[PDB]
């Protein structure tokens, strides 16, 4: 499910801005 | 209509402020170190008490060599700059600031309730009602930024405070901007930029309407619209002018975001000659009163567990490191209007 695509990537946890 | 006078006035009171800015309206010593509740490249967010009032507050420290380091010095004034002459109910408070010969300190307003994050992430996703009540106050916070030509730039569930009556306080300033044209930085968080941004092309405030359809999405679903391991996979996914929905999703809330998420700034609700009428006006808002919620009289989906003026359950623990104020003063010349 995508659900559960979502929760096995690496980007479940706060997500950092981008400055460059 | 009254929202046109509120915020004509709501402009004069920021216009005046804009033009002369507050500055040094505190002291370190005025303040007790209590607990460390985020960090960041070059600074941290620190939980604090007033020690003339007894009030607990988010005390923000910044690094001026790392702010230097990281080429956000006019990033970091225009943050300082915009958040002492704004005022609205869904925007964290700039209460007091200063700078010593290390760090520059912006003292706001603390909201034990914790990120939108952490609530969302926990329970999974937030119902159609739910997430409509957060959202209203996007665009309520949004109509009231942009008519003071400000871009926000930063919209995500992690700048979302939950507040002790449920509502929204917006925080982040940092790529807060008064611009009245384009603009060209690439600044934001990789699942919430809009194409403009991407394909480095000239952007204004309809970037903001971008970001309001990825949190939309995200609060209904549980999970962004575009996502990925690694952000250029996030980039090509937002470029290629696709957007699945879950099924769950009412056909009023699908319509609203292929109107938000739309690549094409022509059609881009928020952008047209409607501006945020359009918003407003959408099938997916009908059961909105728009005055009710600026009041705060809407009866809240969720009030987060109270257990204290400084309790600090809603946040991580993070490692309580030093404070260190130089004996000389460092970029004194960068920071002047601070
Ligand atoms: C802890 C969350 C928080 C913030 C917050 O942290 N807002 N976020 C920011 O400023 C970020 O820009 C930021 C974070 C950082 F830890 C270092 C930086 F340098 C910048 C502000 C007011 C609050 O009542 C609360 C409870």
């Amino acid at each position: 499910t995508t659900y559960a695509d979502f929760i096995a990537s690496g980007r479940t946890g706060r997500r950092n801005a981008i400055h460059d | 209509e009254s929202v046109k006078e509120f915020l004509a006035k709501a402009k004069e009171d920021f216009l005046k402020k804009w033009e002369s800015p507050a500055q040094n309206t505190a002291h370190l010593d005025q303040f007790e170190r209590i607990k460390t509740l985020g960090t960041g490249s070059f600074g941290r967010v620190m939980l604090v008490k007033h020690k003339e009032t007894g009030n607990h507050y988010a005390m923000k420290i910044l690094d001026k060599q790392k702010v230097v380091k990281l080429k956000q010095i006019e990033h970091t004034l225009n943050e300082k700059r915009i958040l002492q002459a704004v005022n609205f109910p869904f925007l964290v408070k700039l209460e007091f600031s200063f700078k010593d010969n290390s760090n520059l300190y912006m003292v706001m307003e603390y909201v034990p309730g914790g990120e939108m994050f952490s609530h969302l992430r926990r329970i999974g996703r937030f119902s159609e009602p739910h997430a409509r009540f957060y959202a209203a106050q996007i665009v309520l916070t949004f109509e009231y930024l942009h008519s003071l030509d400000l871009i926000y730039r930063d919209l995500k569930p992690e700048n979302l405070l939950i507040d002790q009556q449920g509502y929204i306080q917006v925080t982040d300033f940092g790529f807060a901007k008064r611009v009245k044209g384009r603009t060209w930085t690439l600044c934001g968080t990789p699942e919430y930029l809009a194409p403009e941004i991407i394909l480095s092309k000239g952007y204004n405030k309809a970037v903001d309407w971008w970001a309001l359809g990825v949190l939309i999405y995200e609060m209904a679903a549980g999970y962004p619209p575009f996502f990925a391991d690694q952000p250029i996979q996030i980039y090509e996914k937002i470029v290629s002018g696709k957007v699945r929905f879950p099924s769950h999703f009412s056909s009023d809330l699908k319509d609203l975001l292929r109107n938000l998420l739309q690549v094409d700034l022509t059609k881009r609700f928020g952008n047209l000659k409607n501006g945020v009428n359009d918003i407003k006006n959408h099938k997916w808002f009908a059961t909105t009163d728009w005055i009710a919620i600026y009041q705060r009289k809407v009866e809240a989906p969720f009030i987060p567990k109270f257990k204290g003026p400084g309790d600090t359950s809603n946040f991580d623990d993070y490692e309580e490191e030093e404070i260190r104020v130089s004996i000389n003063e460092k970029c004194g010349k960068e920071f002047s209007e601070f």
